[PDB]
RNA sequence: GAGUCGGCAAACAGACUUUGAUCCGGAGAUCUCUGAAUGGGGGAACCCACCUAGGAUAACCUAGGUAUCUUGUACUGAAUCCAUAGGUGCAAGAGGCGAACCAGGGGAACUGAAACAUCUAAGUACCCUGAGGAAAAGAAAUCAACCGAGAUUCCCUUAGUAGUGGCGAGCGAACGGGGAUUAGCCCUUAAGCUAUUUUAGCGGAACGCUCUGGAAAGUGCGGCCAUAGUGGGUGAUAGCCCCGUACGCGAAAGGAUCUUUGAAGUGAAAUCAAGUAGGACGGAGCACGAGAAACUUUGUCUGAACAUGGGGGGACCAUCCUCCAAGGCUAAAUACUACUGACUGACCGAUAGUGAACCAGUACCGUGAGGGAAAGGCGAAAAGAACCCCGGAGAGGGGAGUGAAAUAGACCUGAAACCGUAUGCGUACAAGCAGUGGGAGCCUACUUGUUAGGUGACUGCGUACCUUUUGUAU
RNA sequence: AACCCACUCCCGUUGAAAAGGUAGGGGAUGACUUGUGGAUCGGAGUGAAAGGCUAAUCAAGCUCGGAGAUAGCUGGUUCUC
RNA sequence: AGUUGAGAAGCUUGCUGGAGGUAUCAGAAGUGCGAAUGCUGACAUGAGUAACGACAAUGGGUGUGAAAAACACCCACGCCGAAAGACCAAGGGUUCCUGCGCAACGUUAAUCGACGCAGGGUUAGUCGGUUCCUAAGGCGAGGCUGAAAAGCGUAGUCGA
C-alpha cells in the first residue's frame, strides 16, 4: 500500500533546499556545521 | 652538484659485480644508475603485438643504486671520492685525493 | 645546472646542454558562473536586463556603471505664508566567515540533602551581541589604628580560620606577609592635544686488504678524522660508500620588528561635576538564606552642603584618623591555538593510534537535522613466468625458464576451531558426566621384552563447570 | 459497475506481503472521492472524541548537547604457594 | 621431543622460518580471562533437509554451439482484449540500438539478457517550458513592535 514516501523534486528544493536554508538564521547555522564536519554535498 | 653525471667512466663497487670498469648511460632520478655493460638482467616478453616481434629471451642493463659505484681516477687506477674544492667560476669535480679536476 | 613532460600507471610525439629547460623563492597580468553576492528576480552553480560613451548590415559587440543602511554634502521643497518632513545627486565607511580565549544581555534541569518545597547543582550547560591580538581593570571621596601603608593585574600563604547556613547538605573571606612586573597622567567634554630579522641556497673532514655468503656494513687484520660518534639508507650489523651533521655569506625583490619620518590617530597632553549624594518601599551583587545589617547597585517615587563643606572607619552616637564623588586617557607581568616550524618521548605499531596509514566524513542508512564503516606487507631488483602438452578458441593445471629461495607467482611468517586422505590397534547380545584403578592381547621400534611408544577386550568406584543461596546432578 | 471503504469465513503467520489474498459484503449526485500547490508543531498542534493521528516510533515525536545523569538492584571481576 | 622444580614455570635440542634478540640486578606498569543473554572477524549443528514467489497449459522441428526443457526461426496449441493493448503527467537517469563476451548476477543451465567492455543514438516560429497576467500563500523597502535574536505589515515582486 500506500508507503511514507512519494517523491517530487519541487517540493524538495523548496523544503531542503539552498535558497531555503540560506534564508533563516537557524538554517544559516546547519550549513556551517555541515559545512566544517567535511561533507561532499550540504543540500540534500 | 652531483657527483656522477652522463658522461662519465666508472668502476663498480659491493654488488653482484664488483671491481666491472663501466661507463654511465642513463641516470634515473631515485639515485639508481643505469651502467653499459653490467648487471644483465634477461625478461621472458611475449612476441609483440600489431604487428610487431619480440620472440622470446632479450637482455637488458638493470639500474644500481648510486652508493655503489664511485668515479675512476685513471692516475692511480683506483676509486676515488669527488669533491667540489674548487670554485672559481663554477664548482669544478675535483678528485680529493690528489686534488686534480675531473675531465 | 643536465635532464624533462604532476599522482593512481604504457606506447606515441617532441622542447635545451652546459645554462633561465624542467625545478625552488619574490613581484605582476589573466581570473567563466555560484556564494555577504550587491542591477531585478530564483529551485546555488540559472533566467530577464537597463544606462553611458564608443563600434557593428533589418540579428549585435566592446568598455564601464546600476543593492540597502549609516554618516556627511549639494541640489530640491508638502499640506502652510515662511520652512521642516520628504525626494534625488555625490563622497567616506560598514555587512560575511573563522577552533579557543575576553567582556556584557538572557539564563535551566537531572543530581546532592540517603524523601523534599529554603538551599545546592550554578550564574555552570546552552543561546544572542560586541571587540581585540589579547581583553577587561587602573592612578584613592582606598586600607589600616593612633603605628602606618600609597594604582591595577597574576602565582604562593594566611585558612578550610572568622563568619554565613531548614546552623542541615554545605558555601567560604579579609587584615597581614612572600614573589612576578615597575610609567602615570589629565579634558572626545566649561576651554582641547583625544635599525634587525624573514621567506632559496652554498661549502662541509676521514678505508684498506682477508674470510664465509646470492649479496659484507659482519669474521680477521691495520690506519685515519673530529668544534660535526648513537642520525637517516645503501642487496645482512658503516665515524671514513651516499645524502646529512658544526660555522659563516646572505637576497633583484617583498614582509615584519625596533628605530628618525611624514601627516594623522599611538597622544605625551587644563579646571571641574545636580535631578547628583542621601532618603522611602521592591530586587540584585557583596563569602553574608531580614538577620543588631554597614557598603556598592538601580525598576518606581522623591531630594541636598558648596571643597569654612563633604564621606568613610560592618546597627547607632559622640571624639580622633584618613581621603576629594558626580569628566576622561593609559604599557608590562596575563589567557588561548583552527594555523605554522623545529625538536622530544619508560607514547601507538594496523580489533592499537585520529571516525580515516588504503581515493574517509567516502560507501551506506535516513523526507530531513543527523549517523557513519570495513579496508596495510611479493623480491635486493619485475628479473611479473618466452616455449611445449590437456582444456571451450577458456578457467585451471603439468613441465620448462628467472631468482639466494616459487610450499616467495601476483603473493613475508602462516596458528586454533572446521574439513579431509593414508597407515596401525579396538568395536554388530550390549545400557548412563564417557574418566580413573587393575589389566589380556596386538602393533612399530630399540639389542630386542619391564629396553619405549600407540591402541584398551574385560573389570571395581564414579549423578559436568560457574552464579545465587539454609540446600542444586538438578 | 469504475471508484472509495473494511462486515463474515477459510488460507497465510520462517508469509508472495512488518497487515495481503480468493470468495461473499456496505456507500455509490454527495455531511461525496480525488490530482497539483500551500497553512497549522512538541506540555504544541489537529481531532463528527478513540487518548486517535503528527514519516512502519506517541498518557506528550525525532536528533544533538547538560551527561561517563542516578540506581540501598541484577550480571561479571583474569597467575602460584 | 626430552628433562628439571611444591607450584606459577624454567632448560637443552629435531624440522619450518629469514633479521633481529636481552645474562644479571634494579625502576615503570594500558601487568596475566572460560563465564558479563560481553564486543568484532572465522567456522560448525540443524541439513544436502524446507523452499525455488499465483493452479493464463505447452508439444514437435530446424539451427547455432564445447555443451539446448529455457536461445532464434518454423508449424500447432493455449491466455488477456475497459487489459496482460496503445498514449500523456510525475518520477527515474542511458536501462534504448549494434559489435564483442558469460567469471560474478538471474532463486537451475545458458550460446540469452534490463549483466560486463567498445562504439552509436534525442534536430521545432506553431507540441510542452521560458517570456506576459494572476489565486491560495511567501518574502517585504520605508513603518510600527520587541532584552538581543526577531515578529507583523504598506508600496512593491514572486508564486499554476
Amino acid at each position: 500500500m500506500k508507503r511514507t514516501f512519494q517523491p517530487s523534486t519541487l517540493k524538495r528544493a523548496r523544503v531542503h533546499g539552498f535558497r531555503a536554508r540560506m534564508a533563516t538564521k537557524n538554517g544559516r547555522q546547519v550549513l556551517s556545521r555541515r559545512r566544517a564536519k567535511g561533507r561532499k554535498r550540504l543540500t540534500v | 652538484m652531483q657527483k656522477i653525471r652522463r658522461d662519465d667512466e666508472v668502476i663498480v663497487i659491493a654488488g653482484k659485480d664488483k671491481g666491472k670498469r663501466g661507463k654511465v648511460l642513463k641516470v634515473l632520478a631515485d639515485d639508481r644508475l643505469v651502467v653499459g655493460g653490467v648487471n644483465l638482467i634477461k625478461r621472458h616478453t611475449k612476441p609483440n603485438p600489431m604487428l610487431g616481434q619480440q620472440g622470446g629471451i632479450v637482455e637488458k642493463e638493470a639500474p644500481l643504486h648510486v652508493s655503489n659505484v664511485a668515479i675512476f681516477n685513471t692516475e692511480t687506477s683506483k676509486a676515488d671520492r669527488v669533491g667540489f674544492k674548487v670554485e672559481d667560476g663554477k664548482k669544478i669535480r675535483v678528485f680529493k685525493s690528489t686534488q686534480k679536476p675531473v675531465q
